[PDB]
């Protein structure tokens, strides 16, 4: 995150951070106790799928304060339609080993309806994105969670304003065109929450694009209310051998 | 009321039915009040609310 703040402790308890072979990958959202949303695109190099680690409760990467709850990754879903080393479709449901126990430092997002998301979140005007990423383009990833504040435009707008890869249905923007502020590298995967009379909501999902915080250009969020009832299906549905499942997209 | 227009008045989530008819619903972990909009958490740690800030206003 790019141009943000210090999410403080327990502010952001649905952020979830992403290890493999104990090194940061990217990040997630916890939607309930065993499932947790990240990008497709987090999943493209990986060889060994057993070394996967999901981290709920963190916060400071630098110590242990005892908040901090590790799960392995049992399942790694991926819509069909999705192509690996793209931007299409950059969504994945990640089945955890073990439940997390919910706690004031654990607690999940909302995965809203797709009606609720599509005639009512929409149309908020400003979200939070939080991640571990980059502090900078070509710099250095945070040691604490950070939190930004970004606005949501109108895929019309985005394009208009803009100044590549397509901005499809499946897709929004969010950000600045200042280069100021925007997430970065490291935190793909991290939530886009949206709050409505008390209560925050997934609305998208950090993906990926052209560098970070590049002047002109807008970041780009996978629009989660395209992938509700995709989601809900799979979250009914029984576990299968074998980490990586594609699973037909719509 | 239609759930197009301001949620339909509705906390959460919202359907239309046959005729001027609106139902309101919660999220699991939460209830629907007896004004037919509001939704109050049922769990200790319900979904989209942050417990550090729920307690700092209790
Ligand atoms: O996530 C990324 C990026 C990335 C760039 C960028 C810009 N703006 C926002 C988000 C962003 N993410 C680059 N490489 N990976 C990656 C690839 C393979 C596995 C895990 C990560
Ligand atoms: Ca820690
Ligand atoms: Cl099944
Ligand atoms: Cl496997």
């Amino acid at each position: 995150i790019v141009g943000g703040k210090v999410c403080p402790k327990g502010e952001c308890p649905w952020q979830v951070l992403l290890l493999v072979n104990g090194a940061q990958l990217c990040g997630g959202t916890l939607i309930n106790t065993i499932w947790v949303v990240s990008a497709a695109h987090c999943f493209d190099k990986i060889k060994n799928w057993r070394n996967l680690i999901a981290v709920l409760g963190e916060h400071d990467l630098s110590e242990h304060d005892g908040d901090e709850q590790s799960r392995r990754v049992a399942q790694v879903i991926i819509p069909s339609t999705y192509v690996p080393g793209t931007t299409n479709h950059d969504i994945a449901l990640l089945r955890l080993h073990q439940p997390v126990v919910l706690t004031d430092h654990v607690v999940p997002l909302c995965l809203p309806e797709r009606t609720f998301s599509e005639r009512t979140l929409a149309f908020v005007r400003f979200s939070l994105v939080s991640g571990w990423g980059q502090l900078l383009d070509r710099g250095a990833t945070a040691l604490e969670l950070m939190v930004l504040n970004v606005p949501r435009l109108m895929t019309q707008d985005c394009l208009q304003q803009s100044r590549s890869p397509n901005i499809t249905e499946y897709m929004f923007c969010a950000g600045y065109s200042d280069g100021s502020k925007d997430s970065c590298k490291g935190d793909s995967g991290g939530p886009h929450a949206t709050h409505y009379r008390g209560t925050w909501y997934l609305t998208g999902i950090v993906s990926w694009g052209q560098g970070c915080a590049t002047v002109g250009h807008f970041g780009v969020y996978t629009r989660v209310s395209q992938y509700i009832e995709w989601l809900q299906k799979l979250m009914r549905s029984e576990p299968r051998p074998g980490v990586l499942l594609r699973a037909p997209f719509p | 009321l239609i759930c197009v227009n301001e949620n339909g008045g509705c906390e959460q989530y919202c359907s239309d039915h046959t005729g001027t008819k609106r139902s309101c619903r919660c999220h699991e972990g939460y209830s629907l009040l007896a004004d037919g909009v509001s939704c109050t958490p049922t769990v200790e740690y319900p979904c989209g609310k942050i417990p550090i800030l729920e307690k700092r206003n209790a």
